[PDB]
């Protein structure tokens, strides 16, 4: 019964992962998740090993498959997309550029201080380049103004 | 006392007309919408365009939540196995949002 | 499966072809200072690689000689994490009171190149050797005796504005992992930026 | 008529993307298993390019998701049948 | 189910946004709206969260896309349009601006 | 400011119709998932 | 469609102008009219 | 579906460009416009 | 105050139907629990 219960739990975990994938079908930047499972087997010096069955199914990890998703076109310059490998960096607070998080959606706008922020009013991070400079002068991350 | 200004009053062939009326009086606001930010601060806007923060919600986190004693109505209280109530803001340290 | 794969090759030859503005304002040879843009006319930036594959920024400064017509002063600077350290030419005939040694470029009246460094090749001093340079480049354990050869045999001075017509170098930093595939033999193959 | 560059967007890459921890609102952060954040410009090295006027949708396939829904339901039903058989066996023992 | 119910709600919100856009196809000065969504993921100190799935889809914000709309021609001087950036300002009461 | 003109809506009927179709498809898929979850719970409730 | 409607309107305005010119072929002192048109392009911060 | 939507958008953009060209058939000084398109292919580390 | 209009109900048929399904499921689960309690009591009452 414990092994059957493990099978039920593994099936329900796969169901929840698939349902979460389906629900986010419209969200921007979402990455699908795949649930992987592993066998359960552990015998003592005191069990015959060949006379003892297995131990059920254990959940290994919910993966985060990061393959490129499709693109829509809004003809809006504030919308950005990373074609290939990379993440945007977004800071919860304007001053601190350490507390930053990685994201893939590019629905940006300008707030009343003319800072490029996301939907949550989280400031995007970028590099400081001089009006006459070429490459990145200061490679530290600070909000784009 | 009231100071009245009528330097731009006129008398023409046109009938009576109140062309301009300007005053500096200000009565009060009127609560119109309420929203909470991720910090738990409650912000309310009023008729006069006055957006003022009224406070922020208190969040309590105990080190051993399993030890909380269960009252009625989906409520818990601190005990000593539950530890002391740690008062903090939201989104700070180990607290949530 | 390394994220960067390649055999770095240090920078040894730098071929540069430019057009220098004949109508640009004359400048004072002795008042040259790379911290002050107004002392010179133009400045270009380039990237060079050491023996170990570290990337460095090379900024070149061009100054119009006022005392001698159809003559230009060129200075090199290597940018490290401590600042911008000037790079000196061992046998360059352009000298400053600040100890920065460049090279002089002369042109004919038809706009063609006349002479370079009084006919001597442009070889710079060792980047990271403190015994030869008053401003040693911090090469982070790479070869400190690395020297650069600059070729400007096709530089010209016409009425056209400043233009960097050609830039050629032999440097090679590294690869960057780009794709991974496995063949039927089980061999894992990776392609890189280079 | 002054066209001046105001900056450039930062692009962050981690060596192990599977290991990023999942925050809320389609966001991730770097952890012990994800490595250190590699800061770079776009179109450089292994980094991708940045295109304005576009958004990325989800990377899910409705066909594959629906088929996986069917298969997971079937596995659930089979395991429940196994549990039912076990309960029946125990009840059969308990009636001697 | 709650994740599936969240998906249903998100789809219906996008439906409502699109229907509102379609209805206002003939109104003057209208700006379309776009519905944007975000994932749901949260955990406490008690849950491991190495093998826990997502929490569904959460509505982020309905945008108010402000790209210029097309113009009709009435040949009437009392009809005005702002070509480019700007808004007309209209006061409910004549006295108070 | 131009006189003699009015602004219409800034919507594209084609894009709106296509988004209608896509949103209907998403709604149908999510309802299918909810039905699957109800069927699983009913299956457990009959042992 | 508003572009096509604008084209229709411009063509019809030229039609009306020409018809007014033709109608007055006999009146004394009349001066012909010519219809001139201009392109439309809205410069906004959006729409690339 | 998104690829088909991209194709629809490309066709509609060509339609709009052509309609604008036709509308300005009478305007003085006009220059026609031509719509050019490019393919889409995402080079990622995954997706073979 | 607007003339010529009325307010309909503020209910969502979709949400109401979903809540109907969920409430039915909760009812069935609780009835299953009461059955186990009766079965346990009957099991005691047969020694």
């Amino acid at each position: 019964s414990y092994v059957s219960l493990s099978g039920l739990s593994a099936a329900q975990l796969d169901l929840n992962t698939t349902s979460n994938n389906i629900a986010n079908a419209n969200t921007y930047g979402f990455k699908e998740s795949r649930a992987e499972f592993a066998d359960v087997y552990s015998n003592s010096l005191f069990t015959n090993a060949k006379t003892t069955p297995g131990g059920g199914a254990q959940a290994s990890q919910v993966a985060q498959q990061f393959h490129e998703g499709s693109s829509i076109y809004t003809n809006n310059p504030m919308d950005l997309r990373v074609s290939g490998t990379g993440f945007f960096a977004v800071a919860k607070e304007r001053l601190t550029p350490q507390q930053n998080e990685l994201t893939r959606n590019g629905a940006f706008h300008l707030n009343k201080e003319n800072y490029m922020v996301t939907a949550n009013d989280e400031f995007l991070l970028g590099y400081q380049v001089d009006p006459s400079s070429g490459e990145v002068s200061s490679y530290e991350p600070q909000p784009i103004n | 006392t009231l100071n009245f200004g009528l330097g731009s009053a006129t008398q023409f062939a046109a009938p009576f007309e109140l062309t301009k009326f300007d005053e500096d009086g200000a009565t009060t606001g009127f609560l119109t919408k309420v929203d909470f930010d991720e910090n738990g601060s409650v912000m309310g806007t009023y008729s006069n365009g006055e957006n003022v923060t009224l406070g922020r919600v208190a969040l309590v986190r105990v080190p051993n939540e399993q030890g909380l004693d269960k009252k009625g109505g989906t409520q818990w209280d601190s005990t000593q196995f539950s530890g002391d109530k740690i008062w903090g803001e939201s989104n700070k340290g180990s607290f949530g949002t | 499966i390394p994220a960067e794969f390649g055999k770095p090759k240090q920078t040894a030859n730098i071929e540069v072809g430019v057009n220098l503005p004949a109508n640009g304002d004359l400048k004072d040879p002795t008042q040259f200072d790379f911290s002050d843009p107004d002392t010179y006319n133009r400045s270009t930036s380039s990237t060079i690689y050491d023996s170990m594959g570290q990337s460095y920024k090379l900024t070149t400064y061009y100054l119009k000689d006022q005392t001698q017509p159809n003559t230009w002063n060129t200075y090199y600077t290597v940018t490290d994490k401590e600042g911008e350290k000037p790079l000196n030419v061992a046998a360059g005939d352009a000298q400053t009171p600040t100890g920065h040694v460049g090279h002089t470029m002369k042109f004919n009246n038809d706009g063609t190149l006349a002479s370079l460094n009084n006919g001597q090749p442009i070889t710079s001093v060792a980047l990271g050797d403190p015994a030869t340079n008053t401003t040693p480049v911090d090469m982070n354990g790479a070869d400190p005796a690395q020297t650069l050869n600059f070729g400007l045999g096709s530089a010209t001075q016409f009425a056209a504005p400043f233009e960097l017509t050609k830039f050629d170098e032999d440097g090679a930093t590294t690869g960057f992992l780009t794709k991974v595939d496995f063949d039927e033999n089980g061999s894992v193959m990776g392609t890189y930026s280079n | 008529g002054e066209n001046v560059t105001l900056g450039r967007v930062a692009l962050v890459r981690v060596p192990n993307e599977q290991g990023l921890d999942k925050k809320g609102g389609t966001q991730w952060d770097s952890t012990q298993f994800s490595g250190d954040k590699i800061w770079g410009e776009s179109n450089k090295g292994s980094f991708g390019t940045i295109n304005n006027g576009m958004l990325e949708q989800s990377n899910i396939d409705m066909t594959q998701e629906l088929v996986d829904l069917i298969s997971a339901q079937r596995n659930f039903q089979a395991n429940s049948r196994s549990l039912e058989v076990h309960n029946q066996l125990q009840q059969n023992i308990l009636q001697i």
